[PDB]
Parts: structure tokens; sequence; C-alpha cells
């Protein structure tokens, strides 16, 4: 994926920021009394399990 | 009679040895993971109260991922092993 | 009908003459034994004479996956799981899928699976043509209003009957329909004569009052062309109950079955009338 | 005076009783993007005699 | 309104010989606002009227047809014209001349001979037609539909081979691109 933004200059240095609109998601599991257990996923964007 | 010739089939790609990473292939059994000091300035950006006896690293190393983009990714053993 | 998926996939995965598989037709070749051309397989030259020898006395082994995938992918397109425009994608997805987690437990029940597909497509025609999604619609419908309880006579029975009868007899399945709110009958797919069904609010007080036989132009002449359209449709399935001094519902019934009997009699002597169809006269 | 009324609309039938059901399954499934709903009239008569 | 519906109208397409979809008769209506109940329920009786008059005649002049404006006639439903033998009659008794010629005379029912032949063909085509359709077969087809309770069932059984550009092979609509 390219993006060109155009935009207006600054006297200053500046930041583009974007976010690249994902589903960020977690599901948790509690099966025994002591524990808890975390399944993570970030669908576009990943970071694993 | 005739010849009985029984079927190949591939080994699972996501089988109880596979080392997964989310960008390319699985490998399997074995590979090495380095924990090494990334010196340029997106990880620097967490050396900085830091020195070489204490410091935080990228294991994940695919070239065309600038380091802060790559550093967010993971590598993912079987778990089932 | 819908072809065998099975047949749908070999036949476009699989060699076109001989394989590795119908090694009997090639111990045939070889062997000289093919009645139809014994010395064919003695001219072949060495470079292939030889080669095909080796091919079948030490057969080579393959990987059946992709064959049972696609007799499952085949399938999910004809019985419209799936857009045909997908089937590469949905083919590539389970491809990885499978792969991901083979194992011999998984090869087996793709081919349960493989089976099963194959005779749900061939369950779906007849689910079609038996028209039955249609008659469980119809008696969903005789749910609505008051079944086996008329009041002026129970011809109600009969017309009910009739209902039944046609809904099960005609083959472009006549669709009954449950639409957003009221039944309906379509009749044919192309649905110009459709019914509004649960509009046989008509066709309640009218059962038992007498036919006024003398002028159809009259007190009680009330029906909605919607409920005419329902006695002309059924009309070829009626005589039980409906001879004409039973209601002025029968007498309708009675000049139905005759005008449906002077259309087909008329189409019989038009298609003779045309002979020339071309200036002669 | 009643065709009239019926016809146009002022007495009579629902929007959700005149229109072919079709057009009324589509309008309720496509609501939330594209609304048809403000496209037909719906008369509201006044209770009469009691 | 659902029970008394104005009739589709067919429309026709010259080079195919098939019918090219179908509107309402939005050009044969007759204005009733002015008018009041009694002469309004004779405007509709007339209607009444008409829309028998279709579906009897659809019933008497049809092939009766599973689809709705089919994009091929089969060769036997097509009206072919069916021509009689042409018979000619042979101007030459071509194997006197022959023998006449070699003896030394020159030529310009031949009085020198007796003989005729009359010579039988086939007239008609060599292979029946099919396709689409003639004017003539057209209108005593496609007779104008009375769609009753209009638009009633599912999706994909509506009568979409009333819409002009229904591609009606392949459930789609024949776009620019």
């Amino acid at each position: 994926l390219d993006m060109t933004f155009e935009v207006d200059p600054m006297d200053e240095p500046t930041l583009l920021y974007l976010l690249f609109e994902v589903f960020d998601v977690v599901r948790v599991h509690q099966p025994h009394r002591g524990v808890i257990e975390a399944v993570y996923l970030r669908t576009p964007f990943s970071a694993g399990n | 009679e005739v010849p009985f010739v029984p079927p190949r089939y591939m080994a699972p790609t996501e089988g109880r040895n596979s080392i997964r990473y989310s960008e390319l292939a699985p490998q399997y059994d074995t590979t090495r993971v380095y924990l090494v000091d990334n010196k340029s300035a997106d990880i620097a950006s967490l050396n900085y109260q830091n020195d070489h006896s204490n410091f935080l690293t990228t294991v994940v190393q695919n070239n065309d991922f600038t380091p802060a983009e790559a550093s967010t990714q993971t590598i993912n053993f079987d778990e089932r092993s | 009908q819908a072809p065998d998926p099975a047949i749908r996939a070999a036949l476009q995965s699989q060699p076109s003459g001989i394989a590795s598989d119908d090694w009997e037709a090639a111990m045939q070749r070889i062997m000289a034994l093919t009645t139809r051309n014994p010395e064919s397989f003695r001219q072949q030259p060495q470079a292939n004479r030889l080669s095909a020898i080796l091919e079948a006395v030490v057969p080579s082994r393959t990987n059946p996956t992709h064959e049972k995938v696609l007799a499952i992918v085949n399938a999910l397109a004809e019985n419209k799981a799936i857009r045909p425009d997908e089937a590469g994608l949905v083919y590539n997805a389970l491809l990885e899928r499978v792969g991901r987690y083979n194992s011999t437990n998984v090869q087996s029940n793709l081919d349960r699976l493989v089976t099963d597909v194959r005779e749900a497509v061939a369950q779906r025609e007849r689910f079609k043509n038996e028209g039955l999604g249609s008659l469980v619609a119809l008696n969903a419908f005789l749910a609505t209003q008051p079944a086996n309880v008329p009041r002026g006579q129970d011809d109600y029975t009969n017309f009910i009957s009739a209902l039944r009868l046609m809904v099960t007899e005609v083959p472009q399945s006549e669709v009954y329909q449950s639409g957003p709110d009221y039944f309906f009958q379509t009749s044919r797919q192309g649905l110009q004569t459709v019914n509004l069904s649960q509009a046989f609010k008509n066709l309640r007080g009218l059962w038992g009052v007498q036919a006024p036989v003398g002028d159809r132009s009259t007190v009680s002449s009330l029906l909605t062309p919607n409920s005419r359209l329902l006695l002309l449709l059924i009309a070829p399935f009626t005589d039980s109950g409906s001879v004409n001094r039973n209601s002025y519902l029968g007498h309708l019934l009675t000049l139905y079955r005759e005008a449906i009997g002077q259309a087909q009699v008329d189409e019989q002597t038009f298609q003779e009338i045309t002979s020339v169809s071309r200036a002669l006269g | 005076m009643m065709p009239q009324w019926a016809y146009m609309h002022i007495a009579g039938q629902d929007a959700s009783e005149y229109l072919s059901p079709g057009l009324v399954q589509f309008a309720r499934a496509t609501d939330t993007y594209f609304s048809l709903g403000n496209k037909f009239r719906n008369p509201t008569v006044a209770p009469t005699h009691d | 309104s659902k029970e008394i519906p104005t009739p589709y109208m067919w429309s026709y397409q010259p080079q195919m010989g098939l019918a090219a979809g179908a509107s309402q008769d939005y050009s044969t209506r007759m204005n009733w606002l002015s008018a009041g109940p009694s002469m309004i329920s004779r405007v509709n009786g007339v209607r009444n009227h008409r829309n028998q008059i279709l579906l009897e005649q659809a019933a008497v002049t049809s092939t009766p047809r599973a689809k709705l404006n089919p994009r091929n006639w089969p060769s036997t439903l097509v009206y072919q014209e069916i021509p009689g033998p042409t018979t000619v009659l042979l101007p030459r008794d071509a194997l006197a001349e022959v023998r006449m010629t070699n003896s030394g005379v020159q030529l310009a029912r031949s009085s020198f001979t007796p003989n005729q032949a009359y010579l039988t063909l086939q007239s008609s085509s060599s292979e029946p037609r099919s396709g689409g359709i003639g004017t003539l077969q057209f209108v005593e087809e496609f007779v104008p539909s009375v769609y009753f309770n209009p638009f009633s069932g599912s999706p994909g059984l509506y009568p979409d081979e009333f819409i002009p550009n229904f591609d009606a092979v392949r459930e789609a609509v024949d776009g620019y691109d």
C-alpha cells in the first residue's frame, strides 16, 4: 500500500498520524480457580497469539 | 490380483513441531532466535534509560519492516509441545 | 439432472489417457492382451515403450487430496452454497485448512464427506422436483383460518382437499408462500397468475348459498378477481361436492371446468386452422 | 369521492398494505443504508360516529 | 390495484426476433378522477373484461412454455416456409446433341429427337431454421401479460424477463462495461 498526503507547509517539524483501522481483540478463559488465559488477535497489522 | 499402491500425504504445516511467524512460512523442528543490541533510533526509543547490561531489543528481522514496525509482531511455536 | 460432483472433479483433475490409476488396462497394452490392437504397444519407440513398463511394474504413488477437496467444492457450487466465482478461493481456503491440520483421521473424514456431499447433491434435485417445500408452506397456511369449521355447507372440506391435491400434482412446482404477513400461491414460477390465499376471506360466507342461476349479475355476485382466480386455477381438481345447485361456488366451478375445456379444445382447433399461416387463405 | 381518496391515499390502506409485499420486504431490509420510507403516504382517518 | 392490474405490453427486437421486455399499458387508459361510484365501477368492469380476454387469448394463442420469453426457439416451434418441390423441364436431350454434332451438323421440343426430362428438386432449405421468430409468430405469442398481486413472491421468482436489459441466460443485467 502506498499513500501520498499533500499538506500545507509549517515552520516547525510535525507528524502525520495514521490510524489503520483494525479489529484489535482478546478472548479470556478461566478454567481453574487459580488461573486466567488470554488469547489476543489483531487482524490486519497482526501481533500473534 | 492387482498391485496395491497406497497414497502419499503432505506433513501437516502447523504440525506438532511447527515454528510459526505471521508474514512468512512456518519453519520446523529448530531455528535460531537472536537477542542482540539493535542500535537504530526506532529501537533506541526503548534504550533511552538503559545500558547494555539491561536492554530491550527486537527478535523479529523481516527486512522490509522497519525495526519499530517489526517489533510489535510475534514468533509463535506450536501450543501442543 | 445436476451431475455427479466426484465425476465432475475427476473429469477436470486427472489424466485424459492412461494414468498410473488404470493399471489393469496398462497391463493389457503391455502384454498385447488388448483385443482391438494387440501389436500397438509392440511398435512404440523404445524411448516410451520402456518407461511405460517401469510405471506398470512399480507404480508411482500419488497424493489424492486435491481430487477429494475439489469434489466437495464442485458440490458446494451445485448445491448453491457458494457463488461459482468463489470456487477458486473456496478450494484454496479448504486446501490450506486441511493441509494445516493434515492427518490420517482428516483424510478419512474428507472421504466420508465426499460421499455425503455427493448424496446431498442428488437429494437436492429430488427436494426441488417433489415440491415438498411448497406442500409444507400450504400445510402451514391451513393453520391460519378455521380448519374443519365452515358454516353453510362442508364443501369447504372438498375445496381444501383440492388445494393439497393441486399443489402435490402440478410439476412446475406451484409455490406456496408465507409472504411478509399473508400466505400466497404463485402457481408457475413466472408468477403472472399469483393468488393471495389469505384473501379467501371471500369464500367464507358463500359456502352453501344456492346459485341465483338466471343471471350472474345480482346482489350476491361479490367475488374479488383474486378469488375468481383461485377458483379458475383449482378448477381441473374439483368435481367432488361442487355440482351446479350445491352453491353459487359450485356453479362457478361448473363454468370454469368447462371454460378450461373450451380453451384447450379451441387450442386443438386453432393449431389446426392455422395450417398455412401464410397468405393462402 | 372514495376511490379518489383511496387512490390519492387520503383514506383506506397503509403503505404496509397497498404496496407489493416484495417492495415492503426490500424497504425493511435496506432501511439503514437507503431509506425508501418517506416516499409513500400513510392515511390516518379519525374515528367518526361514536 | 392488485386485483385489476394493468396489462404488461411486450416489445419486439427485429434483429433477433426476441421479446425486448415489457411495461404496463401506460398508453391506453381512461381518466376517471372526475367520475362517481357507478361510473367508476363501469371503468373497472371494462378493465376486468379486458384482463379476462387477455388471459383467455394467451391460453388459445401461445406456445405453452416453462420459461417466459425464451432466448432461442427450437426448430419445431418456429414457422418455416415449406415451399413445394421445384420441377424443371430440361431444355436439351444432351446425349442426342453430342451424337448429332459429331456427325457434322450445327445448332442454334428439339425436332431431331423426341426425348425430354423433368428433374425435381427439394426447394426447401437443407436444415430446418431455429433462432428467434418473425413478427407474425411474435404477435400470436407474447399476448399482454396480466400480473395479479404483482411482486408478491421471493426475489429470484419475480417475472424478471419483463426487464428490458435482463440477460435471461444467467440471471444478470446487461451493463455498458
